């Protein structure tokens, strides 16, 4: 044994310890979701209240990366801020050099070979976030779901946090029920359900219900805060579910 | 990031012994058998291709390689660390010679640099050893023929006939019975098959056996003519043909 | 500086500096010692550019020292001048050189012979039984060639540095405030105080 | 770069490593530091375990620094070869810079200074040496003797020993030298330095070395044979 | 992070010892014995090579005497490869020397920088220390003749006699026994093959087995000549001394 | 080739009295025969009761008062809120134009 | 336990025990309070002395004239930080014209802080900060953990019995949020949530520390007798 | 014991990183297969799609390097796009420098010293990866080279990679004992893909659907990857005889 | 092993408490402030007799108004010292001025914590800074190897200190003269040591605003010495 008191260290399964445990950090953080719908994305995350004190609507989870990039992350909030920072590095380069804003799978691939990269050495720690990302390029819509070992791939829907089993199901029914698709506004007030669904992995404190979305007809393909009437409207469709 | 690995990973035990030095040796050891001879007008380098799959094409895979046209070398041990050394090899023999003397190096200084940069993952901050033993047989103008045997603690020394991995000490013993001091390039060549039929499982034959020389001159080789002082390159590796052919007279 | 010249007679080596520091329109000084003691039968006048005359001197007298020092052991004089030599080659293709030449008078006690290098600024060097830096040879040397033997005695060279000075003070144009005279020997380095 | 702290504090607040290198220091061969009032001498221990030794060109073990100034050291030899270049470069730097040679306390508070930092940097260890740095300071007659340690404290001594069995010559020296008196000749301050070291030593053959500094740059090594007559009236002395 | 494997090659026990430097010197003294003797007129080096073969090249094999210059060779004890990185550094330091200054290096000044190099080792940079003992042979016109060893911690001495390697206190012990100062070099040349002989563990000391080379003024008139012993001459020195 | 001096005008002119100090200077900025600006501050107020102003190249003189005030409030931060007295103002703007020795603020400086 | 020997080793249950310790150092600390209003943000701080020879340890820093904090921890590593957060108001002032928002300030201490979180060699801070300010959105109130968390509230306290001043602030909630225009009265409330965490000793005229920045308020410390109106 | 988490050697001579790094290789429980045609060079893989919320056309270990020289990877995705990028970004300087297009086996050889690296210097791990490239030559025509952990590389005449691997590696010895030719002599990659199809059904004995595959075809001057219909197309083919 | 800049489970720096071992060991240092001056004081502790105790300097000056007492691992404080000399000296070349003894005692403590894996290890030795300037007036500060400066009426350091403290918290008050300070110095010096204190094994230096810091002779000691001998044997 002692595997797993060093990062990028094999087991003798093949296992990178240190990886497996940051997901125990990312199981431990707050839910967040992503759904993917006809001509974009929606964002949405649980803001768990830890007390009165806290300013409503002022911490601010959700995160954009150029401006057609949405990015929500699950386990250190830190890792996760400083994920996205390298990620808006990155976004800049790619349009410096070649002009147009950066695509969302190759924007994918960046943030993939970074967090790759701090599983290579034992001088860095893994992430302990798994983020949620995605937005709307030349060719369409994307939705994409990072891990701490780095490995990502393209989604339908995603979910990750300590109420992400309960969220998965939700999502799996929303896939069935449309194979057509879904339209920006119904995600909006899909996500609100789902995140006061998933709260009950979290009933302890209240919360708050942050959403956001990138959509070709409804925000011109930019990353867009869900704000006051509408944010309500879809507040008041999940109060209505849950009861 | 950064190579934070600054330190040495070999150090001398209470003992006085070098750990991973002696493990080296051992991975040596269980390398397959190769061989060295020298005639009086030529060397003789030879060891088995033991392919991994017979889907394998073994031809793709070359244990004995051209460092000069004049220096050839085998190994045993670990296949990617010789590899490299190969690489690294070809490139000194350039930089640290040729580009300041117009000339190739001769088979003793450059079995010096290659001894260097093994002794070097020996010392140097955050590496291992290289896990191979080399056999270094070349030609020139002022040393005549000579083989080499280079150890992954960096040694080297100066052999009329040796043999190195699986069954070297078997080997050996087989060729202090047959060298002696008036050996032609053909008699090496044949003492070399049959010392190596010994080491060897199953197929014996000229696609599951590797052999090249350094003899004469092959102007056949040179690929240009008309500068009479260059005549082509000493270094020839024997075809399976050939090899088969001197399989007959065994 | 200006006017430096050297002399190697029988059994030891005679060195001439002249005195005057002239800054540009006034003579500052008159009595200016162009001269290092490297070791105790090793000595070093030297000409050239304001600053880097001395620096590089006191430089070279560092070193010296420095090795004599790790050793307890004086270099010759022929190992002296070749140090030196190097470090000017070395300064010509630096940044900013050394505008500095040097005649290095010594008696190596090993031979038990007086020895005069002449160095300049690009590290050119030459053994001679008489030298000089600047214009101080167009003068000197006509004279010098005539009456120089390799036999003569200290004061045969003193009357024959006299000539050579007295020649300078009528046909220079420059007052140089006459000079500092210095003799190397088996004895050490001492200075004529009267010249 | 290799940047491992090897000299850091334990629970009890003790560096070992620079603890471990006065262990190093306890090891060598004995050296004896006394001042009288117009000199300083300095007395080394040879161990007679080497002989076929070329006396001519092995290393002596009292160092001129400058021309007015000499080291010792007891402890690693390969060690104290870095202290005695780093002095002696620092001795012509001063002497280039300020246009005066260095006074024995700026001497002895550089070299200290060399020591303090080797134990408190990254990727070192601390010099396994002590010296004794003894002079006179340019146009001064007043004898001068410094020690220098591992951790790099230093202090003035009327008389100081370092090394094997120092405890023994420290004993010896604390009720045989008088402050109010110091040995007033050369003779006197050689006599009770040999004495010193023949509480210690062995046969007073080639194993004492002895060396004279005087003011104005005068500095000898004693021969076997002047030694040798000191070795050898000090026990005629005895007998009675 | 990386500090977990890190040996710290370069700490002091709680004696006060250097353990790197130590374990190196248990090492040497496994490996062959080498002799120096200097004499009035020249110095002798000698030298056993460890087990060898009979398909082993001699003649153009050389693992024990190497020259750094005219007036300077060495003997090694340790690991080989070792040894070859610190002589190449000390031919480069000779003629370093030479270019400065004109004159070939003096014996002891090249001694004490490659013991410096070897310091340095021990006192900073986190790496192992060489596994090789020195005995330097050299002329000089400051001390003449010289014999210098040199090893690990990078301490050196100068001898009349010495040893280095294998069976080193039982070959002191015989040279201390038969050494006189007045001593010449056909007789040191005996004398280091004698002690050799009774130290060896070999069952008998032939010529395949040595290297041998002698530093003469026995070059015509005042000047100095090394002299690497071939094969033939190392077999015809062990007939002439009684020894084959 | 660039010339990376220009010249912006401009008189200043200050007086000290016995309990009372003042510094002014015209408004007028300019280049060659042009006019810039008629009503361009030239003398300002630093803190500490201090006021400066760096006529001539106008770029080099906005970046010196512009680290002059920067100064005055890290004097404040590092020595506990201390008033920065008009000699060690004075002392500190000497080492803000000689760390430019080789490439200087082309001003002239008042305070 | 095995895994609590640096920061870039997660324990199996995925935590940084490294990043504890250093937030343990903060409930060693005394007891700072934060609080604000629509127009003000005040801090109140308990500060500690060695002995009766002794001076009171400093614990509010300047870091603008529209923004400040108070430390409780290692004092050092909030020099550290305070002198960064000094650095960026300036470099948004000089370059940008523009004071630096409060909530960007924020922002910039969390990622300074995570990059001591992630590498081998360094350590996370060991102190916890409350900064208030006053910008183009009105008073703001952040806690800072060296875990690299920042969070904006109405309210809050830090140190050692911090959870008396917490509590009474969730209490008093609705009534200091609505003191605007009265810089006493907010005051006066930060001096009676302090003093639900004090125990055997009270606020005298070297023990406490009082700042306050505002709509027309310079970010200004009270010490000494210009705080024994309040007690 | 930490021989075991660092590549230096154990007492036997044997480095348990590299040997590890061969295992971390099966953890996808994904086969792949190799096969030489006249004019081209197959590579078929297993896809597996085992979330319903993913997007399966995103779900690839397949990567086209360069136009010539396509890669599919036996290991976790992470490892695998590491690989994948270095490997585009060696092809690509290699034609600048050079002046034409990096070869299949000097690439493979390129990335297996790196990977010799990584098991020589201690603050680098071992990629736990198997590279398979493919392409159809200038000089050598229809090529598979093979990289693995160790630094090792070699031609292949065919291959195949994953838990499987021996099944598959048995299957195509007994083919090509029959045939005594080191290819599939077919005129079309369509039959060559089909018969790589064929050979894996038979050796792993299972059936496949459209959506259960991963091709890759090498040709003359470019290598593509099949669509799920252009694979629909090669298995109702195999089904009509 | 262990980083070197680790914490412990109670959130303290396992390295820094360390050093406060080592200073524990050292020999006792006392500083007094008044308003007439500030006093500091040292147990010089030769190890020997053969030892030229004039030769131990546990008292220094770094301007003419900031003097410094040391305790512990004395061999530290020099480039301590070297640092302070530098930044006082730094400040009056830039604002031609004296430096507070505040700013002057925290960029001295700002070299504390830069160790790491910079030094290698933090200081093994405190410091009792004092001085004088127009703003605070006479100033003690105690700086510590944790980069923490506390300011004092009064303070002592070393192997003598919480018994010396304890002392000091007894007799000190507002209205101390500076021959009061003095006396009280080698009273509780000469309490805590070893040794029997006298002009040679103790030393004293104060730094007054007319004649700046100031190390006493011994010959000067000695008066104060017996003047304190007398009083006390006075009730
Ligand atoms: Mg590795």
């Amino acid at each position: 044994t002692g595997y797993d008191l060093s990062n990028s260290v094999f087991s003798p399964d093949g296992r990178n310890f240190q990886v497996e445990y940051a997901v125990k950090a990312v199981e431990n953080g707050t839910t967040s979701i992503g759904i993917k719908c006809n001509d974009g994305v929606v964002f949405a995350v649980e803001k768990l209240i830890t007390s009165k004190l806290l300013v409503p609507q002022k911490n601010v989870k959700i995160q954009v990366v150029d401006r057609h990039i949405g990015c929500v992350y699950s386990g250190l909030i830190p890792d996760g801020r400083h994920l996205v920072n390298r990620g808006r590095e990155e976004a800049a380069s790619f349009k410096k050099l070649y002009k147009t804003p950066i695509p969302i799978p190759a924007f994918a691939d960046r943030l993939g070979q970074y967090v790759q990269a701090h599983t290579l050495y034992n001088s860095v720690r893994p992430f302990g976030v798994s983020t949620i990302f995605g937005g709307v390029d030349k060719n369409g819509a994307h939705l994409y779901m990072l891990e701490p070992s780095g490995s990502y791939w393209g989604y339908k829907g995603a979910a990750t946090g300590k109420g992400r089993q309960s969220a998965k199901a939700e999502l799996e029914k929303l896939v069935d029920h449309h194979p057509e698709g879904l339209s920006a506004r119904e995600a909006v007030k899909q996500a609100a359900k789902i995140i006061y669904l998933a709260h009950e992995d979290n009933k302890e404190k209240d919360f708050e219900l942050e959403i956001s979305w990138c959509s070709l007809s409804e925000t011109n393909g930019l990353h867009k805060f869900v704000k006051g009437d509408l944010l309500q409207e879809a507040i008041d469709f999940a109060q209505k579910e849950i009861n | 990031m950064t190579d934070r690995y600054s330190f040495s990973l070999t150090t001398f035990s209470p003992s006085g012994k070098l750990g991973q030095i002696d493990y080296a040796l051992t991975a040596v050891k269980q390398g397959v058998t190769s061989l060295g001879i020298k005639a009086t007008n030529g060397v003789v380098i030879a060891t088995e291709k033991k392919s991994s799959s017979p889907l394998a094409m073994s031809e793709t895979l070359s244990k004995v390689s051209l460092l000069t046209p004049d220096i050839g070398a085998v190994y045993s041990g670990m296949g990617p660390d010789y590899r490299v050394l190969v690489d690294k090899s070809r490139k000194v023999a350039h930089t640290s010679y040729k580009r300041i003397y117009g000339e190739y190096p001769p088979t003793k200084l450059l079995v010096s640099e290659v001894a260097k940069i093994m002794q070097e993952a020996t010392q140097s901050g955050g590496v291992r050893p290289f896990g191979v033993s080399l056999l270094i047989a070349g030609h020139d103008e002022f040393n005549g023929f000579s083989l080499y045997q280079v150890d992954p603690s960096g040694s080297y020394f100066p052999w009329k006939a040796t043999a190195i991995g699986k069954g070297s000490v078997a080997a050996k013993t087989f060729l202090e019975k047959r060298w002696n001091d008036e050996l032609e390039l053909e008699d090496a060549i044949h003492i070399a098959l049959l010392t190596l039929k010994e080491s060897v499982e199953g197929e014996f034959n000229g696609d599951t056996i590797e052999l090249a020389i350094i003899g004469d001159e092959n102007p056949d080789l040179l690929g240009y003519t008309g500068i009479p002082t260059d005549k082509g390159p000493r270094f020839r590796k024997l075809t399976s043909q050939e090899i088969n052919d001197r399989l007959e007279a065994l | 500086m200006d006017i430096i010249l050297g002399i190697r007679v029988q059994d030891s080596v005679i060195l001439a500096s002249s005195k005057a520091v002239t800054r540009g329109i006034s003579v500052l000084k008159d009595s200016d010692d162009k001269t290092r003691q490297l070791s105790p039968h090793t000595l070093m006048s030297f000409a050239g550019e304001a600053g880097d005359t001395v620096q590089f001197a006191e430089y070279i007298q560092a070193n010296i020292q420095l090795y004599s020092i790790r050793e307890d052991y004086e270099l010759s004089p022929q190992a002296v001048s070749s140090f030196v030599r190097q470090e000017l080659a070395k300064s010509i293709r630096s940044r900013r050189p050394y505008q500095v030449n040097v005649l290095i008078g010594g008696y190596d006690k090993k031979k038990n012979k007086p020895e005069l290098y002449q160095i300049d600024y690009l590290g050119t060097k030459v053994e001679l039984p008489y030298g000089a830096h600047g214009y101080s040879g167009f003068y000197t040397f006509s004279l010098l060639d005539h009456h120089y033997r390799p036999d003569m005695t200290t004061e045969e060279g003193l009357d024959l540095l006299k000539l050579c000075v007295q020649e300078l003070e009528k046909r220079m144009p420059m007052d140089f405030k006459g000079v500092i005279v210095k003799i190397v020997d088996k004895d050490g380095i001492r200075q004529v105080d009267d010249f | 770069g290799y940047d491992r702290a090897l000299s850091i504090f334990s629970p009890d607040g003790h560096i070992f490593q620079v603890e471990y290198a006065l262990e190093a220091v306890k090891r060598g061969t004995c050296a004896v530091g006394v001042k009288g009032k117009n000199c300083v001498v300095l007395g080394c221990e040879r161990r007679s375990t080497l002989k076929l030794q070329d006396t001519r060109i092995t290393p002596s073990k009292v160092s001129k620094i400058d021309s007015h100034v000499v080291l010792s050291f007891s402890g690693l030899n390969a060690d104290s070869r870095i202290l005695i270049e780093k002095a002696r470069v620092e001795a012509q730097s001063h002497r280039l810079t300020l246009e005066d040679p260095v006074t024995v306390e700026y001497l002895t508070r550089y070299v200290a200074g060399v020591q303090q930092r080797y134990t408190q940097s990254g990727g070192v260890r601390p010099f396994g040496v002590s010296t004794l740095i003894a002079g006179f300071d340019p146009r001064d007659d007043e004898p001068k003797l410094y020690q220098t340690e591992p951790s790099g404290i230093y202090s003035s001594w009327s008389a100081q020993t370092i090394g094997r069995n120092s405890k023994t010559v420290r004993e010896f020296l604390e009720k045989n030298y008088d402050r109010k008196e110091p040995p007033a000749t050369v003779e006197e301050c050689v006599k009770l330095t040999v004495r010193s070291l023949l509480e210690v030593v062995q046969t007073g053959a080639k194993n004492i070395e002895i060396t004279v500094v005087k003011p104005d740059s005068d500095i000898v090594a004693l021969s076997s044979e002047e030694i040798n007559q000191y070795v050898t009236q000090i026990e005629q002395e005895k007998q009675e | 992070g990386s500090r977990r494997y890190d040996s710290r090659t370069t700490i002091f026990s709680p004696e006060g010892r250097l353990y790197q430097v130590e374990y190196a010197l248990e090492s040497i003294s496994h490996a062959g014995t080498a002799i120096g003797i200097m004499a009035s007129d020249g110095i002798v080096l000698a030298a056993e090579r460890k087990v060898t073969s009979t398909l082993l090249e001699q003649d153009t094999s050389t693992e024990k005497l190497y020259k750094l210059n005219d007036k300077i060779a060495v003997a090694v004890a340790g690991l080989t490869a070792d040894a070859e990185i610190l002589i190449n550094t000390a031919r480069i330091h000779a003629q370093n020397y030479l270019k400065t200054y004109n004159e070939d290096i003096p014996v002891e000044i090249l001694v004490r920088r490659l013991s410096d190099i070897k310091q340095g080792y021990t006192q900073h940079g986190g790496l192992r220390p060489f596994g090789v003992s020195f005995i330097y042979a050299g002329y000089d016109d400051r001390y003449g003749y010289q014999l210098y060893t040199s090893n690990p911690s990078g301490n050196y001495t100068g001898w009349k006699a010495i040893s280095v390697g294998a069976n080193t206190s039982a070959a002191q012990t015989l040279l201390q026994m038969d050494y006189k100062d007045d001593m010449k070099v056909d007789d040191a040349i005996e004398l280091a093959l004698k002690t050799l002989s009774k130290t060896t563990d070999s069952s008998a000391l032939t010529y395949d087995r040595l290297e041998f080379a002698t530093i003469r003024k026995g070059a015509n008139d005042g000047e100095v000549y090394q002299k690497i012993f071939k094969p033939q001459e190392i077999k015809d020195i062990l007939v002439k001394t009684g020894i084959t | 080739q660039f010339n990376p001096y220009g010249d912006n005008g401009g008189t200043i002119l200050g007086i000290a009295g016995e309990d009372f100090a003042v510094l002014a200077g015209d408004t007028r900025n300019i280049t060659d025969y042009s006019i810039n600006s008629r009503y361009e501050p030239k003398v300002f107020d630093c803190g500490d009761n201090i006021v400066m102003s760096a006529n001539g190249f106008a770029a080099d003189g906005d970046a010196l008062v512009k680290r002059f005030k920067n100064s005055v409030k890290w004097y404040h931060f590092d020595h506990n809120d201390k008033k920065l007295s008009i000699n060690s103002a004075a002392r500190n703007i000497q080492h803000l134009l000689y760390g430019k020795r080789f490439f200087p603020y082309y001003v002239h400086t008042i305070i | 336990n095995n895994y609590d020997g640096d920061t870039v080793t997660f324990s199996p249950t995925g935590r940084l025990f490294q990043v504890e310790y250093a937030l343990e150092a903060i409930k060693q600390g005394s007891v700072t309070v934060g609080l604000r209003s629509n127009t003000h943000a005040v801090l109140v701080a308990l500060k500690r002395n060695a002995d009766e020879l002794s001076s009171y340890q400093k614990k509010i820093i300047k870091c603008d004239e529209h923004m400040g904090l108070s430390l409780a921890g290692l004092a050092p590593d909030a020099r550290v930080l305070s002198n960064y957060l000094r650095q960026q108001c300036n470099y948004s002032s000089l370059v940008f014209n523009r004071k630096l928002a409060v909530e960007r300030a924020g922002h910039l201490l969390c990622d300074k802080a995570q990059k001591n979180t992630q590498s081998y060699g360094g350590r996370p801070y060991g102190v916890g900060l409350l900064i208030i300010g006053y910008d183009k959105s009105g008073a703001h109130l952040l806690e800072f953990q060296p875990s690299g968390n920042v969070t904006e509230l109405y309210g809050t306290a830090i140190g050692a019995r911090s959870q008396g001043a917490k509590t009474y602030l969730e209490r008093t909630l609705d009534t200091f949020i609505k003191i605007d225009g009265n810089p006493d009265e907010l005051i006066k409330a930060g001096v009676e949530a302090i003093s639900q965490s004090l125990r055997d000793e009270s606020l005298t005229v070297d023990n406490l520390s009082i700042a306050i920045v505002g709509k027309d308020t310079p970010f200004t410390i009270y010490d000494g007798e210009a705080v024994a109106k309040y007690i | 014991g930490y021989d075991r988490h660092i590549t230096i050697f154990s007492p036997e001579g044997r480095l348990y990183q590299v040997e590890y790094a061969f295992k971390a290789t099966n953890q996808t429980n994904i086969n792949s297969l190799a096969v030489r045609g006249k004019d081209c060079t197959v590579v078929i893989s297993q896809k597996k799609v085992p979330d319903k919320l993913l997007d399966p056309t995103t779900v690839s270990y397949i990567f086209c390097i360069s136009r010539t020289i396509g890669m599919v990877v036996n290991g976790p995705i992470p490892d695998a796009r590491n690989a994948a990028l270095r490997a585009k970004a060696e092809a690509a300087e290699f034609r600048y420098k050079y002046g034409y297009d990096m070869p299949c086996d000097v690439l493979a050889k390129r990335m297996a010293n790196l990977s010799q690296i990584y098991t020589q210097r201690a603050y680098m791990r071992p990629l736990g990866v198997i590279l398979t490239f493919v392409s159809v030559d200038e000089e050598l025509g229809p090529s598979i080279y093979k990289t693995d952990p160790a630094g090792y590389y070699v031609g292949y005449k065919a291959t195949a990679t994953g838990p499987k691997q021996q099944e598959i590696t048995t299957n195509l010895e007994n083919h090509f004992k029959k045939s005594k030719i080191d290819h599939i002599n077919e005129e079309s990659w369509e039959k060559v893909v089909e018969f790589a199809i064929t050979h894996m059904i038979d050796a792993l004995g299972t059936e496949f659907s459209k959506n259960d595959l991963e091709v890759g075809v090498a040709t003359k001057d470019k290598f593509f990857t099949l669509s799920a219909e252009n694979i629909e197309e090669r298995l109702v083919a195999i089904a009509e005889q | 092993d262990r980083g070197v800049s680790t914490f412990s489970p109670e959130g303290r720096l396992f390295q820094v408490e360390y050093s406060l071992e080592a200073i524990k060991l050292g020999s006792t240092a006392i500083g007094i402030a008044t308003k007439e001056g500030v006093v500091l004081g040292v147990e010089k502790r030769a190890t020997s007799p053969l030892l030229e105790s004039d030769s131990i300097e546990k008292i220094v000056e770094i301007d003419r108004h900031i003097g410094c007492a040391m305790s512990g691992l004395t061999a530290d404080a020099r480039s301590m010292i070297e640092h302070a000399r530098t930044a006082a000296v730094t400040h009056n070349l830039y604002y031609d001025e004296d430096i507070n003894v505040e700013s002057l005692t925290q960029s001295v403590c700002d070299l504390a914590l830069r160790f790491g894996e910079l030094m290698s290890r933090p200081f093994g030795v405190a410091l009792l800074i004092a001085g004088h300037d127009a703003d605070d007036g006479y100033q003690l500060f105690h700086a510590e190897p944790s980069g923490t400066f506390y300011r004092y009426n009064a303070k002592a350091i070393g192997s003598g200190s919480e018994g010396a403290q304890a002392e000091l918290l007894n007799e000190w008050h507002s209205s101390l003269t500076l021959k009061e300070a003095e006396l009280l110095v080698l009273k509780i010096l000469k309490q805590v040591m070893e040794e029997k204190l006298d002009e040679n094994n103790a030393q004293l230096s104060c730094i007054t605003k007319q004649d700046g810091f100031k190390i006493y002779d011994n010959e000067k000691t000695a008066e104060l010495i017996k003047e304190l001998k007398e009083k006390e044997a006075a009730e």
